[PDB]
């Protein structure tokens, strides 16, 4: 039940993707 | 962008495009006088994220025997963390001078190392994944080897009741590996050598029959038996290390990060 490493690291991806859509 | 697995280019995409078509933009230099606009609660939620994808990661350091896992992943956690505060003081920057070139380049900077730390985690699970596969396809080597020592029919009805489910598992952990690889001639090479050995398994089997009852009748057929068993066995095992070998390919055209 306790997230995996790839659920943690598409979050980080989508961050990062979200931010940079604002350059 | 070309990525190893379709799980490393389906976390890895969208924004492994983006920072690769970002840097073409902002080569480094960045004269086009325009405002970034305040990053500060996107950069925060990078930074949460950040944070909780080396907390998951600890997680595996700290229960794992695998020692490979324990020595890789602490140095990409260093490098999201760092590329993350270099972010962090980009947004800063950039807050104070959305027009700043030099903090842009932070920016992007930041970016890139934390896509590279984030690529680094997946390739070491990755690499786990393939050495799990690699200890089955050498235990299917391994009993390869004991083809030779079965002298009785009773021994060789044991063999292939062992050999059989051992080929099935290799041969599903092939095909789970080898669907998710994004080289099609990879792909091809894993598919047709691992059905080259599930055809070479029952001329195996007919071979050791053929040789047990030339052992027990005593016959001058053993010798002509015993080479055509050693045969088959030979190419089965050239296939299995063809596998080993293929498993562990990187394509010269695949992007590092
Ligand atoms: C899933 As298969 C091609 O090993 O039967």
């Amino acid at each position: 039940t306790r997230e995996t490493i790839f659920e943690a690291s598409k979050k980080v991806t989508n961050s990062l993707s979200n931010l940079i859509s604002l350059i | 962008p070309v990525f190893h697995t379709r799980t490393i280019e389906s976390i890895l995409e969208p924004v492994a495009q983006q920072i690769s078509h970002l840097v073409i933009m902002h080569e480094e230099g960045e004269v086009d006088g325009k405002a970034i606009p305040d990053l500060t609660a996107p950069v925060a939620a990078v930074q949460a994220a950040v944070s909780n994808l080396v907390r998951v990661g600890k997680e595996t350091v700290q229960t794992t025997e695998d020692q490979i896992l324990k020595r890789d992943m602490p140095p990409a956690f260093i490098k999201v963390e760092n590329a993350c505060t270099k972010l962090v003081q980009a947004a800063q920057m950039l807050q104070s001078d959305p027009y700043s070139v030099p903090a842009r380049d932070y920016l992007i900077d930041g970016s890139r190392g934390i896509l590279s730390g984030t690529s680094d985690l997946l390739l070491t699970f990755d690499e786990a994944e393939v050495r799990k596969i690699i200890r089955v396809c050498k235990g299917i080597l391994e009993y390869l080897t004991v083809a030779e020592v079965v002298e009785t029919m009773e021994d060789l009805v044991t063999y292939t009741k062992n050999l059989g489910p051992g080929m099935t598992k290799m041969a599903k952990m092939i095909d789970e590996r080898q669907q998710e690889l994004t080289h099609q001639e990879h792909r091809v090479m894993l598919v047709n050598s691992m059905n080259t050995v599930k055809e070479l398994l029952p001329v195996l089997i007919s071979a050791m029959k053929i040789f047990v009852t030339t052992k027990n009748s005593k016959n001058q057929g053993i010798e002509e038996a015993l080479k055509n068993r050693n045969f088959t066995v030979e190419k089965m095992s050239a296939e299995i290390n063809e596998i080993i070998r293929v498993l562990q390919l990187t394509s010269w055209d695949e992007d590092a990060w």
